[PDB]
């Protein structure tokens, strides 16, 4: 299963279940520049692709 | 300019949020939001509204004298 991927599949994989996402924040402790979940959520995806 | 990070202190605070693909963006616009403007007019209403009730009756009697001086008297 290792053998098998390649580059190609790395990339349509981690698309799969990371890109365009909504994630799950937790966040403990001095937490005042943890970002927005808007700015959070827009880095899930990129305007240049 | 003051930034994140160095603001203030805060402790022992919770928040949670949702994302905003999971909720709606109108929820209950109307089933709770009309009762919500008749609260906040209800609250306001007798600060604002006297002085714009004082000025209409002040505007409608100086444009009635005003008219009625105009015209003539007989001598
Ligand atoms: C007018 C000319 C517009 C200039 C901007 C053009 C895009 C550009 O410079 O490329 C970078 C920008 C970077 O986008 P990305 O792929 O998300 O890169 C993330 C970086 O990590 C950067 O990620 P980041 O986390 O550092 O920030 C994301 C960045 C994403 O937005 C930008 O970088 C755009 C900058 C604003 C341009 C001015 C508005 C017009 O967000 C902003 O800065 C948006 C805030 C703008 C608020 C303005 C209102 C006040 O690339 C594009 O937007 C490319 C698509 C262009 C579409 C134009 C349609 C024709
Ligand atoms: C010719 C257009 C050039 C691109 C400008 C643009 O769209 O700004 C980016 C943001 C949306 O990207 P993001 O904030 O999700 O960050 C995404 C990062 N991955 O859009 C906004 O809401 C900003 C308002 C700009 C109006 C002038």
């Amino acid at each position: 299963r290792i053998a098998e991927v390649d580059a190609r599949v790395v990339r349509e994989v981690c698309s799969k279940y990371f890109y365009d996402q909504c994630p799950a924040v937790a966040g403990f402790g001095p937490i005042e520049q943890l970002p927005d979940y808007n700015r959070i959520r827009s880095g899930m995806f990129w305007l240049r692709f | 300019g003051r930034q994140f990070g160095h603001l203030t202190r805060v402790r022992h605070v919770i928040t949670y949020s949702l994302s905003p693909f999971e909720q709606r963006a109108f929820p209950h616009y109307f089933s709770k939001g009309i009762p919500n403007v008749l609260r906040r007019t209800r609250a306001c209403i007798l600060r604002v509204a006297p002085p714009f009730v004082a000025f209409y009756l002040v505007y409608t009697w100086g444009t009635q004298e005003f008219e009625k001086s105009k015209r003539k008297n007989p001598a």
